[PDB]
């Protein structure tokens, strides 16, 4: 892993739902690699990690 | 014999009405309210890029 230029963009989504949100996470690595997707929240999850 | 300007034939949408339920054919009147499905498949991939 090396993880840089990191942005999130939504392209769609279901309100407030199990895992209707679909959303892409565009980035540059230095090195690529394998990088854990989180969401730290409780009231939010992400569906891979 | 009354037949000065029929409805027919001076359809000012160019609407040839046709009978027996009766309907005016190939007119160029109003605009059309569409709800139009867009297929996903006719955007991009999932960002513009």
């Amino acid at each position: 892993p090396t993880v840089s230029d990191l942005e999130c963009k939504i392209t769609e989504c279901t309100y407030a739902s199990d895992f209707g949100g679909i959303a892409t996470v565009a980035y540059k690595s230095s090195k690529a690699g394998n990088c854990p997707i989180h969401s730290p929240s409780g009231v939010a999850v992400i569906k891979e990690n | 014999r009354d037949k000065g300007a029929p409805l027919n034939d001076v359809a000012p949408f160019g609407c040839s009405i046709a009978l027996e339920p009766l309907r005016a054919e190939n007119c160029a009147v109003g605009s059309i309210p569409i709800s139009i499905d867009i297929p996903d498949a006719a955007f991009t991939r999932i960002s513009e890029t």
